[PDB]
């Protein structure tokens, strides 16, 4: 029934009350071909990167309000380490390739009692620079740690602060407006969503396969898919309740075929 | 189809008209499927 | 030589001819899509799926509940696909871009409450009438459906098709029984019972797809406001 | 009916799921992606060449760099600034003001339509003047190549040497019009209509696409640079999406409140 | 009288338009022609021979070997078909007049040295990287292929083609992983032996010819700076 | 692998040769020689006549001789002076001196890629006008022909004998172009673009190839000498090689390092 | 048949469209056999 | 028909030249019957 154990290599997660594995796009996104921009052999799934890797993500308080969200970037937290996230062999293959192609299977937990109330809205939006500050770096983990949510403003509604190529002296610099990488608050939903409600479950269950405009991607540079967090409504308690629960998310990297061997990413 | 009404008669080939993909080797289904 | 006498429009450039034109740079083989899941073969599956409407209390998805009984409904809205809470909708911000409709939107709710919570919503739309209903009685009077909070959190209240046309228009500059087709209300017909050291005031949360029948007719010119 | 919407999978229902309705006839099929945007839309009014140009330098520019701005028609819905693919949009709201006034265009026709992210079609540009009874002529270089900018002597008329070329130069007759569609160029498999990837990989810019385009159109007057005019004149240019197809669905932007 | 409308690109001179023209002078018989051997039929037919490449040191084809070994590549330059050692080969010199390719580059060696001469030569593709290796064990954990001297003096290295898209540029104008594919490298990996009475410093001769899978695409306008 | 390069022939491997890989598929066939040059080009332009011309007597040419220079196109892309063949090309660098200053020609687009020796093809001349609202009209005149030079009196007009004749006499319309496929019509089988023999036996020029051509094309304004203007009228001569056919692998032209 | 996309119908014969040579009487082959 | 003389060929379709209706599921007749 609504116990479900996801057996994966040898870390093998559990739930009490899942929902379902909300399957995106396609009946089996398990099922992928191998690219067709590569005459190399790719290196394919193996039996230590075929499991679930357990990060944190920041806590959840009064203080926030709708839409404060929270980004987390698909391969992009491997790299930075976001919320603890270490990939073990997964990072340590992930920098020795230069083509990477995956699909990812997520799962946020959040265990709130059945005497709070308040959402989240875990969802999987693809193509998104919500990490990247607006002068063009992404963030470090400080800079993810000072704020702890980032705040759904006019600048993130319109795409408006999106990272941009100077123009320099020689134009004049406009009235910059609006931005192809905004997001929608009010239409997250046509994401591959589960809202993780208060009174229904604990743990949604994402499973996204490869998108991307090429048929393999760059490995130390893409942001295909970006786990978000978003705040529905903001979080209620009467006083002697839990105060400030805490969000975990399991990320599983359904078939990866990489390509291009070469040695550790230095800049 | 499209947006195309000339049922009919196709002076150029499909080849100079469209552009195929090279081979490498009514019905709305859902975007997200519960399993 | 063929004796062809062109017709009256010749020479003219309509923008939307159905009709091809001459290639210029021919036989060129695009790589394969084949990788790619998830075609949008038409636009009405996106309209299916349910995004959150926005009411004016910073403009809020949900509704707040208070705990003060009076008669009146708690959140009501008409059926008119350009009134503002339905600018953000995939119902709403691409009906925005046609001109007609048909069909049913869909409104679907989810009580974000404790689970201790119990309490009885009633979902009334109403055809267009001379005036707003506002007592509970005239809400019973016209279609309702009274949705109970449990073990399951949510209640796809299909607006029906009421029209006295096949279409119906989906941008009410003047105002008729054409674009706008009555009200949605809200009432709360039994007060929320919340247990001892439980939050007081939860939030129904809203969303609005479209039905299974739910068909679109001749696109218009968008409105570039958002990019200002 | 009694749902679930946490699920993340709610199934359409009709009038008679839940009331004792029946079902509607589906009329039209207007919201299919191929008939959707298979009609013309104004994509940018680009001014027309009399000489032989200068293809803009790449960002950031210092000043004095003598070359052409607003000249050449980027073929991307995305926003682009001076001629070259950018990310944010910008528009002048005090414009009469000192330094180079930036050429910059958005389909503001497909962005209100473009619930999705990836998009691969066929476009059909349209060239239309925007001046009484003018002969100009349309060039075209596709995504990935260069603008060729100098000028060879032909019995001491410089022509420059964007007449010749294997390129379509589409020539207009005097009160005419160019149309002529162009096949998917592009590196890319599909157009990312959001893009969240670098394409380079030191001093990239998140989210900018290198080679999402189908080229850059441009006008010029079929005559040598001895017979350079001084008022200038401009040109509009219409594009057409023929055989759309849109995977991956996504937002819409941001209608405001106000 | 057969109704025809033109359309609006009518009297438009388009210069590579897939289409004949009106004869003036027809019905001449040509000379017969069966006499000429060898017609390309395609032009690969020539990319697919191997031409001298050309080095700065009065630019060499080959490769002077000093006796001095230090820990650097002998000769190094990028797989870019608009690179200066690449302007005199039938590979480049053809695809610089084209837009795009496909296959694989092929360098072929040939140690041009006394016979008695003994040794082996280490040839390391690297794909793109920040920086390119200089070490020998940054080249050893590259794709190389070690050379033997003997009795047989060639070794056909087959650059692969390790790309993000189906096709790559030829004219790195803004460089990126799509015209500049990463470097190539020639280490001497153990130090020429030459016996007493044989001459210093022997000459390694490079070649550069096309893949048995060598494709290209889009032809663009040339570069007239030869008759300059 | 292990080969050989001082035999000659060089088998073309795959990365599959060497290395653990495997094949590519041959996507397109845009270095088909019949496909390559089916592409119109510039190839001189030429001025219009007003007169019943001369034609340029041949090298060299004392001064005095009342000649008409930069009138004739010699369809050829081999390297022409002053509407005849040659073999150097020359260019001018301070050319505001004394003397006449020579039209030459010579198709840059074709030698680029002109990597044989020996080439046949049905030349499709078009004749684009570099005036505005120009008619005017096309002569011709085969490999191996001549210039009929004089005028014979019409009603008192002196109507030049270069507009009746048996070779196409194309006229164009007020502000039309003129298109007509040439066949090959040369003495020789194939039209050499490297040449080490020499025509006549004495006094020859090595490398000079007397008939490697497809004859001369001239334009005209047609109206009698009485109606000559004064103001000097061009026209552009853009050609394209139907049917192509070449032989003999030959070398390209040497790219500067500099 | 080179750059020619009209597949349907030649209106000029071949002898007055193209040249043809009187009579007397894919695969690409490489051009230096070695023997 | 009506004022269409054109008895031999229709080049656009039946769909886009008139205008349909979609489906639900010499003799002049008078127009008043007594009965």
């Amino acid at each position: 029934d609504r116990v479900t154990t996801q057996t994966a290599g040898n870390t093998a997660i559990n739930t009490q009350s899942s929902l379902g594995v909300l399957c995106a796009y396609v009946e089996d996104p398990t099922k992928s071909d191998p690219p067709s921009s590569s005459t190399d052999q790719p290196t394919t799934t193996f039996t230590a990167i075929d499991r679930w890797y357990t990060g944190r993500l920041n806590s959840w308080t009064k203080a926030v309000k709708t839409f404060s969200f929270q980004a987390v970037p698909l391969p992009g937290a491997f790299l930075s380490r976001q919320g603890g996230l270490n990939g073990g062999a997964f990072t340590a293959t992930l920098h020795r390739h230069f083509l990477m192609k995956c699909g990812w299977q997520v799962q946020v937990q959040c265990n709130l009692t059945q005497f709070h109330q308040g959402a989240l809205l875990v969802a999987m939006v693809p193509e998104t620079t919500l990490d990247v500050k607006p002068d063009g770096k992404a963030k470090s983990l400080q800079e993810l740690n000072e704020e702890q949510w980032v705040e759904m403003s006019d600048d993130y509604r319109t795409g408006k602060n999106m990272p941009f190529q100077s123009l320099g002296t020689y134009y004049r610099p406009p009235n910059w407006t609006w931005g192809p990488n905004f997001i929608n608050p009010y239409q997250v939903t046509v994401f591959p969503h589960q809202i993780l409600n208060a009174r229904t479950s604990t743990s949604v269950d994402i499973n996204v396969p490869y998108i991307g405009e090429t048929p393999t991607q760059s490995s130390e540079t893409q942001n295909s898919w970006t786990l978000l967090v978003m705040v529905l409504v903001p979080l209620d308690y009467k006083e002697g309740a839990t105060t400030d629960p805490e969000i975990t998310f399991s990320v599983r990297p359904t078939s990866p075929y990489f390509n291009g061997l070469r040695n550790r990413y230095t800049t | 189809r499209g947006n195309n009404g000339n049922m009919t008669f196709n002076y150029y080939a499909n080849t100079y008209q469209n552009s195929v993909d090279f081979s490498t080797s009514g019905i709305l289904n859902p975007l997200g499927y519960l399993k | 030589p063929i004796p062809t006498a062109p017709r009256e429009n010749s020479l003219m450039f309509l923008s939307t001819t159905p009709d091809d034109t001459v290639p210029a740079y021919g036989n060129v083989r695009t790589p394969p899509v084949n990788y790619l899941p998830g075609e949008i073969t038409d636009l009405l599956q996106l309209a299916r799926i349910p995004t959150l409407m926005a009411f004016g209390r910073a403009y809020v998805p949900y509704v707040a509940v208070p705990t003060q009984f009076d008669d009146k409904p708690l959140i009501s809205f008409p059926i008119t696909l350009s009134d503002p809470v339905y600018q953000n909708t995939l119902v709403g911000a691409i009906s925005s871009n046609f001109a007609n409709y048909r069909g049913c939107i869909q409104i679907t709710l989810t009580f974000c409450g404790p689970m201790m919570a119990r309490g009885k919503f009633l979902l009334s739309y109403s055809p267009p009438n001379g005036t707003q209903p506002q007592t509970l009685s005239e809400a019973m009077q016209c279609t309702y459906s009274i949705w109970d909070i449990g073990l399951n959190s949510s209640w796809t209240f299909v607006i029906p098709y009421i029209s006295p046309s096949d279409y119906r228009e989906t941008r009410a500059i003047t105002n008729s029984v054409y674009s706008a087709d009555g009200w949605f209300s809200l009432h709360k017909l039994t007060k929320i019972t919340l247990p001892p050291d439980c939050p007081q005031s939860p939030c129904i949360l809203f969303f609005a797809s479209a039905g299974e029948d739910y068909t679109l007719r001749l696109p218009v010119d968008c409105n570039p406001s958002y990019v200002f | 009916s009694t749902d679930n919407a946490e699920t993340g999978v709610i199934e359409a229902g009709n009038t008679d799921t839940d009331f004792s309705g029946e079902l509607a006839a589906p009329g039209s099929n207007h919201t299919n992606v191929k008939f959707l945007f298979d009609r013309s839309r104004l994509l940018n009014v680009i001014k027309v060449l009399e000489k032989d140009a200068v293809f803009p330098r790449p960002f950031p520019t210092a000043t004095g760099t003598q070359q052409d701005d607003g000249y050449f028609c980027l073929l991307t819905p995305r926003p682009t600034v001076a001629s070259r693919p950018a990310t944010r949009f910008g528009l002048y709201v005090s414009p009469s003001d000192s330094g180079v006034l930036a050429n910059t265009s958005l389909d503001f026709n497909f962005y209100s339509l473009a619930c999705f992210t990836y998009f691969r079609s066929d476009l059909e540009v349209t060239v239309v003047s925007l001046e009484p009874d003018l002969e100009f002529a349309v060039g075209w270089f596709p995504s990935g190549s260069e603008y060729q900018a100098s000028s060879f002597v032909y019995d001491q008329l410089h022509v420059p040497y964007h007449f010749t070329g294997r390129t379509p130069r589409a020539f207009a007759s005097k009160g005419g019009k160019v149309s002529f569609v162009l096949p998917w160029n592009s590196v890319s498999s599909v157009l990312p209509v959001r893009w969240g990837g670098a394409s380079k990989l030191s001093s990239a810019t998140r989210g900018l696409p290198a080679h999402a385009d189908w080229g850059t159109i441009y006008a010029f007057i079929p005559r040598p640079n001895e017979k350079k005019s001084t008022a200038v004149k401009h040109v509009a240019v219409y594009i057409r999406y023929k055989n759309a197809r849109a995977w991956c669905p996504s937002m819409l932007p941001f209608r405001s409140y106000k």
